[PDB]
């Protein structure tokens, strides 16, 4: 509902850079091999 | 009296090019947006390049450089985006800056879809507040097109703009009115001045009212004389040098007030002292003017130097100066000063009806 949807994006944001970091920490650790 | 305070002009961008349409900072303090024109002189130059500066910052640079591919038909800053610039251009999509990224080009263009505008957008802007608002695209072509500043790879509401009869609406430089009621005035090419509305099954064009013949090239209107006037009043632009200000119910209203020897280009009246109207010529004046004051003279006028056929103005939002949008690159900032608003001006109200009755 855009009504609702509306009023989010601060928080989305928030959400956005925590999501960022963990697939980041994801390409860093999966960057490191599987035999290492 | 007006009180010309500095200029903004850089030939690293404004060479022999055309100040296409202004805006000032509808989210900060003076600090306005410049669209340009394609300079065909400099190929290799990007065809659009959109410039802002900063009067509050007393600097002469142009703070940021933005350029898409197509020449920038219309710009304007976005509404509760603190980073962004919105754009519409020559081919049709609509561009999106951003300035904390520095990438000069835009990073999301609407695409040349059907479902897009094929046409040049001379009149793209937001809507509402922080919920109430999205992003209405109106090219040429006669097509409305709501987009989500998020969303931009289709039009979140979308929809034609025609008359009775099924002939297109080559709409130049709409307008909402006060408050977003969705009865956005649409300056079209040539007279046929509508009302539309957006939500409903009426939506799209109400009326056509003609009261001039040369095409047009601006609409505006305005607000409150400090809570004392409903002011729904709406005054154009057109080619035939006359400047008509208009109702939401008449259809050959009120005197069309004509500036000789210029082709008007723009009006734009503060909602700052309720009738401060200034339109343009092709020529290189700056004839200004407030109705109550006056009748049908400009009040506290100027020309420019040289003879810059001055393309588009606006007021200082919230407050009181002048942009200045020539032919050639140079954007001239001008100030009324001694010209402040004046309290409890219903004087124009009256006067208006006054004449109104003839």
């Amino acid at each position: 509902r855009p009504h609702i949807r509306g009023a989010i994006r601060e928080y989305q944001t928030q959400l956005i850079q925590r999501v960022k970091d963990d697939i980041e920490s994801l390409h860093d650790k999966f960057k490191v091999q599987y035999p290492q | 009296k007006l009180s010309l305070n500095r200029q903004f002009f850089d030939e690293r961008w404004s060479k022999h090019r055309v100040v296409s349409c202004l805006d000032w900072s509808s989210q900060y303090p003076e600090l306005l947006v410049a669209s340009y024109n394609n300079n065909e002189d400099a190929p290799h130059e990007p065809d659009g390049v959109a410039l802002v500066w900063n009067m509050k910052y007393k600097k002469t640079t142009p703070e940021y450089v933005f350029h898409c591919q197509s020449a920038v038909m219309s710009a304007t800053f976005a509404k509760f985006h603190p980073n962004l610039v919105v754009g519409g251009t020559y081919s049709g999509q609509i561009v999106l800056w951003d300035n904390r990224s520095n990438k000069r080009t835009p990073v999301q263009r609407t695409p040349l879809s059907a479902a897009a505008h094929t046409h040049p957008v001379y009149c793209v802007n937001v809507v509402g507040t922080q919920n109430a608002h999205n992003l209405i695209s109106i090219s040429t072509d006669g097509k409305i097109c709501s987009w989500s500043l998020d969303m931009l790879s289709h039009p979140q509401d979308s929809m034609e703009l025609v008359h009775k009869q099924s002939k297109a609406v080559a709409v130049t430089s709409m307008s909402f009115p006060v408050g977003d009621v969705n009865n956005f005035v649409v300056g079209s090419e040539e007279g046929s001045v509508y009302t539309a509305c957006r939500h409903g099954s009426k939506a799209g064009i109400s009326e056509m009212f003609e009261g001039h013949q040369g095409p047009i090239t601006g609409i505006h209107c305005h607000a409150a004389v400090g809570a004392v006037d409903f002011s729904h009043l709406f005054v154009t632009s057109s080619f035939d040098w006359t400047v008509k200000l208009w109702s939401t119910k008449n259809n050959k209203p009120l005197y069309s007030f004509e500036d000789n020897a210029g082709y008007v280009y723009d009006v734009m009246w503060s909602p700052t002292h309720p009738a401060l109207f200034a339109c343009v010529d092709g020529m290189g004046r700056l004839d200004l003017w407030n109705l109550n004051n006056d009748t049908e003279v400009p009040t506290a006028s100027i020309s420019v130097e040289g003879n810059p056929a001055l393309n588009r103005v606006r007021w200082t939002h919230s407050g009181r100066e002048i942009a200045v949008g020539d032919s050639e690159g140079q954007i001239v900032i001008y100030d009324v000063g001694e010209q402040i608003a004046v309290p409890r001006n219903d004087e124009w109200a009256r006067f208006g009806r006054t004449l109104a009755e003839i």
